[PDB]
């Protein structure tokens, strides 16, 4: 029984070292979150489900930044083309 | 039996949370990964991301200036 005993011990602080390696974790992703950043009453289901939605807005975000900067480029070919067809003249 | 049952829904809860965030991260899409591993990876895709999309931003602002400077040379 003192084998026993010797062991629970030991898994309770390898249990409790996992614990606090995986809190670490989710703290780090809670605070790439605006919304949440520093609320230490964040559950874990909260931090997964809105890392999940964040994603989902940063990639549409990025699309929209996508879209707007095609646009961009190819109005500034079209510039450059008026230019030197004027120049040319 | 009613107190379990809230706590076998809070687990699943979780693990459905799990599997959606890793399949939105693009370095875990189709992979084998531990709890730890998704939240590490999902942390820095966001961050990435959230810095990527500065970088657009940059190159948005500067595209807009250049297209500004030759429609004043049009102009001209
Ligand atoms: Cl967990």
């Amino acid at each position: 029984h003192h084998e026993e005993n010797v062991k629970r011990r030991t898994h309770n602080v390898l249990e409790r070292q996992r614990r606090n390696e995986l809190k670490r974790s989710f703290f780090a992703l809670r605070d790439q979150i605006p919304e949440l950043e520093n609320n230490e009453k964040a559950p874990k289901v909260v931090i997964l489900k809105k890392a999940t939605a964040y994603i989902l807005s940063v990639q549409a975000e990025e699309q929209k930044l996508i879209s707007e900067e095609d646009l961009l480029r190819k109005r500034r070919e079209q510039l450059k083309h008026k230019l030197e067809q004027l120049r040319n003249s | 039996a009613h107190h379990n049952a809230l706590e076998r829904k809070r687990r699943d809860h979780i693990k459905d949370s799990f599997h959606s965030l890793r399949d939105s991260v693009p370095s875990l899409q189709g992979e084998k990964a531990s709890r730890a591993q998704i939240l590490d990876k999902a942390t820095e895709y966001i961050q990435y991301m959230r810095r990527k999309n500065h970088t657009h931003q940059q190159d948005i602002d500067d595209l807009k200036r250049q297209n500004a400077l030759l429609e004043q040379q049009v102009r001209a």
